[PDB]
Formats: C-alpha cells, structure tokens, sequence
C-alpha cells in the first residue's frame, strides 16, 4: 500500500503568517491530466472536515486562504494568513489505488503574544460534601504560552499530593490555553482546615497571583 | 443539509462484539458509498472498509477483512458495522463518511469511541461551579459544571442547549486514582449580570444513557453553625 509522510509533525507559525505543509507520497498519485491527493482539516474533539479535492480543488465553503498544490509524489497546503480557528490536524489522504490511506498528520500551533491567566477558585458545593468528599478548583484562564505552575496551599502549607490537573488545547477563537487544578479531600479532611489557596506562576507576570477563599 | 449521525460511545468486553450505527439524512442513501475509517486519538486515520448502499456490495481493507462487517437498512438510511472479538488494539474512534466516487469523503459522522474493557459503565455526578461577583478578575466572573467519576470516555458538555459557546473551556478528563474519569467545563461571563442571565450546563455521557442539566447560581449563609 501507498504510504504518505506529513511533514512537519508540528508547525509553529505566528498570528497571520503564511503556513505551508507538505506530503509525500511512497509512488506516483497522479495521472497524466488530475492528482488523486485531498487533504482534511481536524478540529478538537471534531471529524475530519474536507478542504482541497484532487490537489487544488477548493471544497464549497471552505475558506479562500486555503490552497493546495503539486502532482506526482510531492503535495503542499498552504493557509495564506493563520487564523485561531486554523488551529487543528492537517491530513493528506489519496485515492490512487486501493486501499485509500492517510498521511499521519500536522499538527498547527500558533504563536500568539504573550497573556497571564485570570486566575479563580471556587470551592466545592455543598451537594457534593453531602456525598462525602471535598473538590476544590483552582482555574487559570485564557493565558498563553503553556508554561505555568500551580501549588495549592492549606493553612499556608503546600500540599504535596491530592491534585489533579488538566489544559486546554488553543483556543479556537484567541489561540490562549486554560488550565484546571483541582484538589480533592474527604470532607472530614477538608473541614480540619481553614484556608485554601492556589498560587500560580507563569512568565506574563511578575509575582505569583493567590487566590484564596475561608471553609 | 447533509448529515450522518453515528451511535454513542460504548464500552465492550474483551471477546464481545459490538455493532456501530450511522444514520444519513439530507440525501438520497443509496447514491453514495459509504466508508468506515478507524482513528485512534491523535494518529492516522485508518481506512476499514465500504459498502455500497444501493445494493450491500462491500470493500474492505486486507488488515480488517476479518474484524467488520458492513451492512445497511434502506428504509432508516442507516449504515452498520459489526467489530468482533473486541482486543485492546480495537479501543479507538470510528467514523463513518460518505464519498461519490471513492475519492474523496465529503461528509464525516462526529464519530464513536470504542473503549474495550471489562470495567463497568458509570455515569458521573455533576457539581455546580458557582460565580460570584465578589471573586471577580479584570471585572470578569467564572462558572463552571465538574462532572466527576464516570467511565468510559467521553463526556459532552454544553451550556444553555448550545447557545452559550464563547468563552467555554470543557477541559480533556483526568483519570482519577479510582480508574475513573473527571472533568469541569467552565465559563467567563460578565459580573455585572448574574442575577439576570442563566447558565445551566447539559452534561452527556452516552455509555451510561446519562443526561444531566445543572442550573449554575450564584451560592446565597451569615449564620455559621
């Protein structure tokens, strides 16, 4: 089988700049008169959305910026300015002969200016310590790059376990990250103590930011 | 508009077979073929195999002759796929697409997780994340929804039905130290109208036929004991 190779594996490109992709395929993929290549846009958590048909075709209602080029073996994709909602897996996929097979992806990241996090916690409800167990969530929100830490602190004293954290992809629309943290407790624990706080470094600011509330 | 609807996310026993679901609506069914392609998270997609609508005719892929089988209901506009003998190789996304002429796929389903497992379904409990406009930043308040302790994947979340998207972060689970799974959705929102705007958030779990909406209020206590 026809084996196609993506490269990059991550582009990096600023706001508005030009992106160019390339695949490769393993033999030829294109006739004396068409090329059987088509490439796909990935969003988070989304199919795969068609975008150029036949190397160059641009699929109905599918944005100007995007373009495509080459015959035989050697495939481009190019987005003339990159857009935060350009964010996504770019794959090739061809129709030559059979089976049809994929390129194994390019990544699009964007290298938007820098943004500290909005920082929030929120303690846990009152239906959940019903249950028995205490989750406490400490949010940053919005900032950009990806770099950021996070220490809970219980009575002033960092907590050395008990959390979890998880971030965002780029945003769709602003191209920034989020990050949740969220520290779990059995109640009995949580209501031994009387302060909670989260305090978040990242490079957009110049001191830690605390956030913290009273049980 | 052309649309396929694909079947929720399942978990399936090691050995077990399970059988996928793809509804077509918006076109004529049997005027296009129909593929089956498997991803698993962040790799390349996989081509499986085709049917053709019009009269049951089937393609498959060499590497899976052996693991689907591909069949379709005329008078539901449906296209189906039976996975057997389920192996953890087998865990992945599978979607259905339609193509014309076998070139391109024009239209995708939003695809189904296959979680093979002997672990049990469970559906989460959901939480309110309250705002309030004493903990605001920049003039801004957060809300959110943590929806905890379900498994397999995925969860959905959506505010307001679908109408409330901007400023929406739903963050990629955790797995939790219980083999479960977590995770929030949260929103930014002016601070100046939460008593006048509603935010509910509409959770989803399809292993488990969870539904779940949550009304997100602002908390109202002087009195201590």
């Amino acid at each position: 089988d026809i084996v196609l190779t993506q490269s990059p594996a991550t582009l990096s490109v600023s706001p508005g700049e030009r992106a160019t992709i390339s695949c490769r395929a393993s033999q030829r993929v294109s006739s004396s008169t068409y090329s059987y290549m088509h490439w796909y846009q990935q969003k988070p958590g989304q199919p795969p959305k068609l975008l150029i048909k036949y190397a160059s075709n641009l699929e109905s209602g599918v944005p100007a910026r995007f373009s495509g080029s080459g015959s035989g073996t050697d495939f481009t994709l190019t987005i003339s300015s990159v857009e935060p909602e350009d964010f996504a897996t770019y794959y090739c996929q061809h129709s030559w002969e059979x089976p049809p097979t994929f390129g194994g992806g390019t990544k699009l990241e964007i290298k938007r200016t820098v943004a500290a996090p909005s920082v929030f916690i929120f303690p846990p409800s009152d239906e959940q310590l019903k249950s028995g167990t205490a989750s406490v969530v400490c949010l940053l929100n919005n900032f950009y790059p990806r770099e950021a830490k996070v220490q809970w602190k219980v009575d002033n004293a960092l907590q050395s376990g008990n959390s979890q954290e998880s971030v965002t992809e780029q945003d769709s629309k602003d191209s920034t990250y989020s990050l949740s943290s969220t520290l779990t407790l059995s109640k009995a624990d949580y209501e031994k103590h009387k302060v909670y706080a989260c305090e978040v470094t990242h490079q957009g600011l110049s001191s830690p930011v605390t956030k913290s509330f009273n049980r | 508009q052309v649309q396929l609807v694909q079947s929720g996310a399942e978990v399936v026993k090691p050995g077990a077979s399970v059988k996928l679901s793809c509804k077509a609506s918006g076109y004529i069914f049997t005027s296009y073929y129909m593929y089956w392609v498997k991803q698993a998270p962040g790799q390349g997609l996989e081509w499986i195999g085709e049917i053709n609508p019009s009269n049951g005719d089937t393609n498959f892929n060499e590497k899976f002759k052996s693991k689907a089988t591909l069949t379709v209901d005329k008078s539901a506009s449906t296209a189906y796929m039976e996975l057997s003998s389920l192996r953890s190789e087998d865990t992945a996304v599978y979607y259905c697409t339609r193509s014309d002429g076998r070139n391109d796929m024009d239209s995708w389903g939003q695809g189904t997780l296959v979680t093979v497992s002997s672990a049990s379904t469970k559906g989460p409990s959901v939480f309110p994340l309250a705002p309030s406009s004493k903990s605001t930043s920049g003039g801004t308040a957060a809300l959110g929804c943590l929806v905890k302790d379900y498994f397999p994947e995925p969860v959905t979340v959506s505010w307001n039905s679908g109408a409330l998207t901007s400023g929406v972060h739903t963050f990629p689970a955790v797995l939790q130290s219980s083999g479960l799974y977590s995770l929030s959705s949260v929103v930014t929102v002016p601070s100046s109208s939460l008593g006048t705007q509603t935010y509910i958030c509409n959770v989803n779990h399809k292993p488990s036929n969870t539904k779940v909406d949550k009304k997100v209020e602002p908390k109202s206590d002087k009195t201590h004991t």
